[PDB]
RNA sequence: UUAAUUCCGAUAACGAACGAGACUCUGGCAUGCUAACUAGUUACGCGACCCCGGUCGGCGUAACUUCUUAGAGGGACAAGUGGCGUUCAGCCACCCGAGAUUGAGCAAUAACAGGUCUGUGAUGCCCUUAGAUGUCCGGGGCUGCACGCGCGCUACACUGACUGGCUCAGCGUGUGCCUACCCUACGCCGGCAGGCGCGGGUAACCCGUUGAACCCCAUUCGUGAUGGGGAUCGGGGAUUGCAAUUAUUCCCCAUGAACGAGGAAUUCCCAGUAAGUGCGGGUCAUAAGCUUGCGUUGAUUAAGUCCCUGCCCUUUGUACACA
């Protein structure tokens, strides 16, 4: 059919991921790769726990390609778990009927909210006279 | 006491001594306090409440 | 000499001179008529079971 | 499956708490089901946001210390992940069941202060945190010029707290603060 | 030196204090006690 | 069919550099054993083959990124320059090490040089690379 | 410390005393008659004042305002 | 009552301002407006490869602001519910909501026998005034050493030591005024050090799309003042300036001590906080164990008080008097 495109941002710090929704057939890819090679293995589940709950069904045509720029590694897996999830929900919100969408979107609101609203959490400056922003040097008495 | 004893709900007794200090025992003792001089003519007591 | 159990109904103030005793109202969860006054230190809230060893302890007034 | 979920192996039934005080403060159950106990942070907010914290998440976020280890949360996730393998192996019951109980054991109730002193109680969810401090204390003190690893100091500890016969440090240390409060009362 | 305040922007500046507000007088007006049309056009 | 970005690359490259020494031709030198790679590095390497190794890195980085000269190549092999009580900082890697690689990888007849510098891979190198990727999909499969 | 001030005190009595009828309840009401009646300068001011009138509007719906 | 003389209230007090509050810059979000060939996105077509379809930071041109950049405005206010309190000022818990406390600057009156003549062609007085306390060259000294402290850096390991593989940032900076001094890209010579000519930029172009450290994965070690530590020392090879030894600086080999988690005493701080660990700017013929910002990972405890060390008012004898 016609190309159901959404792009979708996804920011909770410096890395920074696009999500894009498609129809079609179901294959999620980040640049061109799979979910299936992340360094490290200890992290494999987290961005499986989107994909567990709400099970195979609701992936059968979904097909989302993401570009990923900035920030560190961790930081690149919870900016794409949180953009994935937002275009998910976008894609469930514009196109198909709102009740399914609200049946998905009850799901994600009792699980986390870093999958869907972000924390303003970002690295304070550094303030003159310290070694970082709240401690300071040792005093020299004497 | 009323863990260990012999005898069964013994009464305490009390302590009564009558203690006299000076002008200089007084203050070092910290009894007494210098007040205003609207508060200086009253002779009355500090209120007993507890 | 059994090891009673009690219960946070309310929190009255804070004893000690840093501040870290916490005057609290216990009620007994076994018996739901007597309450002591008791100081205990950490966060309390009201709701959580506090495990006496013995129940004949009580604190004084600050 | 949002039916069961399995942390590693190991899912959210068969978790027994005996201590009704200890299972209002600790709250793993029927909220924080997880699958991996990382996260980002903001759990010491309100004066009892800390309790809202999973105890998973306690034991990765309390070994690291003394400066070296500042850093190591993708090492010690992993670590804790070897030490349910070591303990499992060789209890054979459920380890999250063999900690319950550590936990329920490991309780220092009372305990002496310099205000004479007075031998007063403490907080269940201090006795949490005294407990949890007391294990990753004696872990890091066992696991010092020696070929044992963490995750095997860490199972033998908590094997030692499931027994209890004064032999593991958080029951040795809570069984000598209830000595020394217990004698000065 | 202190410059006040002026309308035209010429002895100091146009900008108003934050502390100041400028509130305006309000409209006299008698509240109709009966319905009369006006028509016209 | 599979491709190199799908394959992980843990075992990709070992199996490149066992293809490498199936082929055997890629001018390995004696001063391999005895070179240091580089100084902020302390001592020598502990496989002895490890020139096919960063071979094998070299054509996927080729492959990947292509039009890359001396400082990409030596912005990958960096580490602490641990120089002793001062503060360690970053250094970079050696340059007649991996001028050496390109001149093995360019005398092997899977790349083609490319104007203002770099060497792209050519198309009969890109069904190498695919015919590669397919064999680790059925060794891992 | 979210204590009212005195420049949001002298105000805002004036502003109900004199346009009392124009007024009400809600927030979204009297913040856009007070960007009318009035000159705020800035937003955090205009929203302590909107907020305060709406604070004495109940004062009002509950009994007599002494001041 | 609060960070506040911030407000209710008591009223011989009423009416004002200064400090704070208030005000500016930055951050958290507005798929609603305008814009982008020195920022892009989605596709069309070509080329390469695998077996009808996928891959390409390989190329040419059709739509758009979903990413970036930034002119204009918004929202967040204790507004809604439940409790405490004169039921006043206000305070606390909760639903919904990007946020129910981002940080900084400006900072009232009054004073120090506080510092600065060694920043000043800002300056009073004294001295020098030709064999000059002025100006210039070659060295020395500023580093020096029985002793005591101040500010900093790295280890005392198995959580670690060695070797590869794998994967990310934003501050910045830069073609000359006398003046030479700028960033480096790419193919080579060599183990490194360093060297030869060569193209781009007056900068969202060039370095650069900043493959930075920790990290994860795969090999070697195993309780030994040890493979950790390189304090100590010798030989050779290069760059910088006219000129380096008491080592300007860099590279290779060899030497392998103190140090077994630290006594009395003591410093800093309370959420992206301490801490581990890097990178730019200034100092720069040679120039980071200094200082400031920019990043990545990421904890324990606490939501109270004047017991301890200070500072700020009070009642009052006044051995405290251009004080
Ligand atoms: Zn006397």
């Amino acid at each position: 059919g016609p190309l159901q495109s959404v792009q979708v941002f996804g920011r909770k710090k410096t890395a920074t991921a696009v999500a894009h929704c498609k129809r079609g057939n179901g294959l999620i890819k980040v640049n061109g790769r799979p979910l299936e090679m992340i360094e490290p293995r200890t992290l494999q589940y987290k961005l499986l726990e989107p994909v567990l709950l709400l099970g195979k069904e609701r992936f059968a045509g979904v097909d989302i390609r993401v570009r990923v720029k900035g920030g560190g590694h961790v930081a690149q897996i919870y900016a794409i778990r949180q953009s994935i999830s937002k275009a998910l929900v976008a894609y469930y919100q514009k196109y198909v009927d709102e009740a399914s969408k609200k049946e998905i979107k009850d799901i994600l609101i009792q699980y986390d909210r870093t999958l869907l609203v972000a924390d303003p959490r970002r690295c304070e400056s550094k303030k003159f006279g310290g070694p970082g922003a709240r401690a300071r040097y040792q005093k020299s008495y004497r | 006491i009323s863990e260990a004893s012999v005898f069964d709900a013994y009464v305490l007794p009390k302590l009564y001594v009558k203690l006299h200090y000076c002008v200089s025992c007084a203050i070092h003792s910290k009894v007494v306090r210098n007040r205003s001089r609207e508060a200086r003519k009253d002779r009355t007591p500090p209120p007993r409440f507890r | 000499q059994p090891i009673k159990l009690a219960r946070v109904t309310k929190v009255l103030g804070r004893t000690g001179s840093q501040g870290q005793c916490t005057q609290v109202r216990v009620e007994f969860m076994d018996d739901t008529s007597r309450s002591i006054i008791r100081n205990v230190k950490g966060p309390v809230r009201e709701g959580d079971v506090l495990t006496l060893l013995e129940s004949e302890r009580e604190a004084r007034r600050l | 499956t949002p039916d069961i979920k399995l942390f590693g192996k190991w899912s959210t039934d068969d978790v027994q708490i005996n201590d009704i005080s200890l299972q209002d403060y600790i709250a793993v159950k029927e909220k924080y089901a997880k699958y991996l106990p990382h996260s980002a942070g903001r759990y010491a907010a309100k004066r009892f946001r800390k309790a809202q914290c999973p105890i998973v998440e306690r034991l990765t976020n309390s070994m690291m210390m003394h400066g070296r280890n500042n850093g190591k949360k993708l090492m010690t996730v992993r670590i804790v992940k070897h030490a349910f393998e070591i303990i499992h192996l060789l209890t054979g019951e459920n380890p999250l069941q063999v900690l319950v109980n550590a936990i329920i054991n490991s309780g220092p109730r009372e305990d002496s202060t310099r205000i004479r002193r007075q031998a007063v109680d403490v907080s269940p969810l201090r006795r949490v945190n005294q407990a949890i401090w007391l294990l990753c204390t004696g872990a890091r003190e066992a696991a010092f010029r020696n070929i044992k690893t963490i995750a095997e100091c860490l199972a033998d500890e908590l094997i030692n707290a499931a027994k209890g016969s004064s032999n593991s440090y958080a029951i040795k240390k809570k069984d000598e603060l209830e000595r020394v409060a217990k004698s000065n009362r | 030196i202190m410059l006040p305040w002026d309308p035209s922007g010429k002895i100091g500046p146009k900008k108003p204090l934050p502390d100041h507000v400028s509130i305006v007088e309000p409209k006299d007006e008698i509240l109709p006690t009966t319905p009369i049309s006006e028509q016209k056009g | 069919g599979v491709t190199v970005k799908d394959v992980n690359q843990q075992e990709f490259v070992r199996a490149l550099a066992a293809f490498l020494k199936k082929s055997g031709k890629l001018k390995v030198p004696e001063w391999v054993d005895t070179v240091k790679l580089a100084k902020h590095k302390e001592l020598a390497p502990y496989d002895e083959n490890w020139f096919y190794t960063r071979a094998a890195s070299t054509a996927r980085h080729l492959y990947l990124r292509g039009g890359a000269g001396v400082g990409s190549m030596t912005k990958i092999y960096g580490g602490r320059q641990r120089n002793g009580v001062m503060p360690s900082h970053f250094s970079r890697g050696s340059k007649s090490v991996a001028r050496r690689v390109l001149q093995a990888l360019e005398g092997l007849k899977m790349v083609e040089k490319d104007q203002d510098w770099g060497r792209k891979l050519t198309p009969q190198g890109q069904r190498d690379l695919d015919r590669i990727a397919g064999q680790v999909a059925a060794a891992k499969k | 410390g979210r204590v009212r001030t005195k420049t949001v005190k002298k105000a805002a009595r004036v502003i109900i005393e004199k346009y009392y009828t124009r007024l009400g309840n809600d927030f979204h009401t009297n913040k856009r008659v007070c960007e009318e009646i009035a000159i705020i300068p800035s937003k955090k001011l205009r929203n302590k004042i909107a907020g305060y009138v709406t604070h004495l509007m109940k004062r009002i719906q509950r009994g007599p305002v002494r001041g």
